[PDB]
C-alpha cells in the first residue's frame, strides 16, 4: 500500500512539502521518485533520488525550486516545493523511479492534489 | 556412502538474489531424495527429462544445485523455454534442460515487517541471458532516447530492482526459495548415485 499527502492550494510563489509513505512493492531500495500529471497531459517525472551511487535528479522545469529527500528507516519520500508556479498544478504521485518502464508495475497510488492559484501573480 | 550435502543447499544460512544466483557442484556422493520427497514444505517439485519417482534409482555424471530467491508468481518462470523478467534477464534454463526444480515459501525467513528490500532482480537488460549465464553488472540502463552517461535520470535506470518482501503480501508476492538441480549425463563414470 501507499499513502501520499501534503498537497493543497497555495499562492503563486508559495511552498508545499509532499510526503509519501510506501511499503512492499510500492517501495524501492534502489530509487524512489515523484511524478505528476497535469489535467489533460500525461504523467511526467518530477524528481528521483537514487539510494546510492548517484545524486538526485530533477525535471528541468523544477530544478532550483524542488528538493527530494528520503528517510529509509520510515520508508518515506519527501518533496519540498518552493517558489510554486500556476503550472505546477497537478496530482503528484510517488513510486519507484523505474515504474514508468516496468510493464508489471500496477501499484500507482491516488496521489495528492497540488493547486497553485493565479489570483496573485 | 558420502551423503551429498543437500542440507547445506536447501538449508543454507544465506540465499542469493536471483540476479547473483549461487551454484554448488554436487559430486562423489550418494544422493538420497527421501528427505526431499518427504518435505511437505516444497510447493514445487517438477522434473524435466527424468521422472521424480525414479531419482533414487539413477546415477549422473555431474549434478549442480543452483539456488536463489524470487517471488511466488515467478516460480513458473524457472522452467525450460519460459519468458519473463526472471527467465529473460536473471536465470535461464536451456531449452533442453534435464533436472528438477524445487521451490518453497520462505516468508518466515526472508520477509520482515515493514519489508525486506535487499533481495534484488534484474529489471532491465539489453538482451536475454544465455542459458546458465550470470550477470552481476550494474551499468545504468538507457530506457529512453537520450544516452545516460552513467547517470541515473527519468529514463536512465539502475538495472536492478528490489522485491518488497513483507509478510502481509499475498503469496504471489511473497519470497520463495528455489533450488535447481541439473543432471548432466555424459559418457563417463557416474559420480552421483542414489542408494
Ligand atoms: C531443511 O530444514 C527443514 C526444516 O527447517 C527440514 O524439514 C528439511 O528436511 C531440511 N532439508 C534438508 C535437505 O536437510
Amino acid at each position: 500500500q501507499l499513502v501520499e499527502s501534503g498537497g493543497g492550494l497555495v499562492q503563486a510563489g508559495g511552498s508545499l512539502r509532499l510526503s509519501c509513505a510506501a511499503t512492499g512493492y510500492t517501495w524501492s531500495s534502489v530509487c524512489m521518485g515523484w511524478f505528476r500529471q497535469a489535467p489533460g497531459k500525461e504523467r511526467e517525472g518530477v524528481a528521483g533520488i537514487p539510494s546510492g551511487r548517484n545524486r538526485p535528479y530533477y525535471a528541468d522545469s523544477v530544478k532550483g525550486r524542488f528538493t527530494i529527500s528520503q528517510d529509509n528507516a520510515k520508508n518515506a519520500v519527501f518533496l519540498l516545493m518552493n517558489s510554486l508556479k500556476p503550472e505546477d498544478t497537478a496530482i503528484y504521485y510517488c513510486a519507484p523511479c523505474s515504474a514508468p518502464h516496468d510493464p508489471e508495475y500496477n501499484y500507482w497510488g491516488q496521489g495528492t492534489q497540488v493547486t497553485v492559484s493565479s489570483a496573485l501573480v | 556412502t558420502n551423503l551429498c550435502p543437500f542440507g547445506e543447499v536447501f538449508n543454507a544460512t544465506r540465499f542469493a538474489s536471483v540476479y547473483a544466483w549461487n551454484r554448488k557442484r554436487i559430486s562423489n556422493c550418494v544422493a538420497d531424495y527421501s528427505v526431499l520427497y518427504n518435505s511437505a514444505s516444497f510447493s514445487t517439485f517438477k522434473c524435466y527429462g527424468v521422472s521424480p519417482t525414479k531419482l533414487n534409482d539413477l546415477c549422473f555424471t555431474n549434478v549442480y544445485a543452483d539456488s536463489f530467491v524470487i517471488r511466488g508468481d515467478e516460480v513458473r518462470q524457472i522452467a525450460p523455454g519460459q519468458t519473463g523478467k526472471i527467465a529473460d534477464y536473471n536465470y535461464k534454463l536451456p531449452d533442453d534442460f534435464t533436472g528438477c526444480v524445487i521451490a518453497w515459501n520462505s516468508n518466515n525467513l526472508d520477509s520482515k515487517v515493514g519489508g525486506n528490500y535487499n533481495y534484488l532482480y534484474r529489471l532491465f537488460r539489453k538482451s536475454n541471458l544465455k542459458p546458465f549465464e550470470r550477470d552481476i553488472s550494474t551499468e545504468i540502463y538507457q530506457a529512453g532516447s537520450t544516452p545516460c552517461n552513467g547517470v541515473e535520470g527519468f529514463n536512465c535506470y539502475f538495472p536492478l530492482q528490489s522485491y518488497g518482501f513483507q509478510p502481509t503480501n499475498g503469496v504471489g508476492y511473497q519470497p520463495y526459495r528455489v533450488v535447481v538441480l541439473s543432471f548432466e549425463l555424459l559418457h563417463a563414470p557416474a559420480t552421483v548415485c542414489g542408494p
